């Protein structure tokens, strides 16, 4: 039915601390040789509450696509700092991956993380300003939250 | 419903 099918994402280096890269091996399969490029995001939810706070961590374009499955490994740098409100920095936030062909979305894949301190007197008493040193990243990749929007593939 | 927001992701 639709011409580009994600297979699976598995999230690689997990759990690992704040400042670690993204890493996420995607496989998805064409069905018929795509005129255009396939365009790739993660966007980082600094904020529930506030959409400015959504930080794209990286962009990436693979294009033209064969038919056939295509199996990559997407990087992308962890969010910057200077732009989580405190209030969000500990604690779960999400992190998206999302694929546009034609400019049109055609899946998103989200996923719950859980930002936390590994030692036990910051568990206890958290410090007033998030501290993303000593910050643990688990992205809670046992459950996905994926949403497939059908578009138009010509 | 904190992640009322995110409701174009289950």
């Amino acid at each position: 039915m639709a011409k580009v099918q994600v297979n699976n994402v598995v999230v690689l280096d997990n759990p690992s601390p704040f400042y670690n890269p993204f890493q996420f091996e995607i496989t998805f399969e064409c069905i018929e040789d795509l005129s255009e490029d396939l365009e790739w995001k993660i966007i980082y939810v600094g904020s529930a509450e506030s959409e400015e706070y959504d930080q794209v961590l990286d962009s990436v374009l693979v294009g033209p696509v064969p038919a056939g499955r295509h199996m990559f490994v997407f990087q992308a740098d962890a969010p910057n700092p200077g732009l989580i409100p405190d209030a969000d920095a500990v604690g779960v936030t999400v992190v998206l991956i999302t694929c546009t062909y034609r400019g049109q979305e055609f899946i998103r894949v989200g996923y719950y993380v859980n930002n936390e301190y590994t030692e036990t007197e910051l568990r206890e008493n958290p410090p007033v300003k998030p501290d993303f040193s000593k910050l643990q990243r688990n992205i809670l990749a046992s459950n996905p939250r994926v949403t497939r929007f059908h578009i138009n593939w010509e | 419903e904190k992640a009322a927001r995110l409701q174009x992701x289950a």
